[PDB]
Formats: C-alpha cells, structure tokens, sequence
C-alpha cells in the first residue's frame, strides 16, 4: 500500500507532463500556420 | 539637321531601360547567449528525509 501510493502519485505527475507536451505543441503548430500565411501572402503582394 | 519632320515630329523611336522590378524584404529572428542559474551549498534540515 506504501508503494502504490508513492508510485500513484509519479504517475499523475507523469500524466501531467504529457498534458503540457500535447498543449505546447498544438500552439506552436497554430503559429506555424499563420507564419505560412504571412509569408505566403508577401509573395501574393509583390506580385500584386 | 536635329532628325525632325517638316511638322516637327521626331523620325526615331527613343528608348529608356524599364526600372529593375520590385524589391523583396525579409526579416529574422536573433538570438543571443544565454546563462543558466548557480547552485549554492545547502542548509541541513531539521527533519528527515
């Protein structure tokens, strides 16, 4: 019962690490997008 | 004597070399060195581990 204890609670602070990796890469994957549009719409605009 | 008609109008067709396009600009990112945080000696607790 001891062990499982410490061990349950590893665990959720584990659970909360991938939490935090899946949401950061989400947000960094949204800006990729709008830095692809920027740069897409200059080359729309010289050509404007 | 200055390659002109009776009315004038120049005989030769001028020519000027078209201005080079437009310009393209771009911008970047800059980063710089950075340091990291120092450890101290440590106190001794009063309890255990």
């Amino acid at each position: 019962p001891v062990m499982l204890e410490r061990t349950r609670n590893l665990v959720a602070q584990l659970t909360q690490f991938g939490t935090s990796l899946l949401s950061m890469a989400e947000h960094d994957d949204a800006d990729e997008l709008t830095t692809l549009l920027l740069q897409q719409g200059m080359e729309l605009a010289t050509q404007s | 004597r200055h390659n002109l008609s009776i009315d004038g109008q120049p005989l030769s067709l001028a020519i000027y070399a078209e201005p080079t396009d437009p310009k393209a600009l771009l911008t970047s990112m800059v980063q710089a060195s950075q340091g990291g945080s120092a450890v101290l000696p440590g106190t001794l607790s009063l309890y255990r581990f």
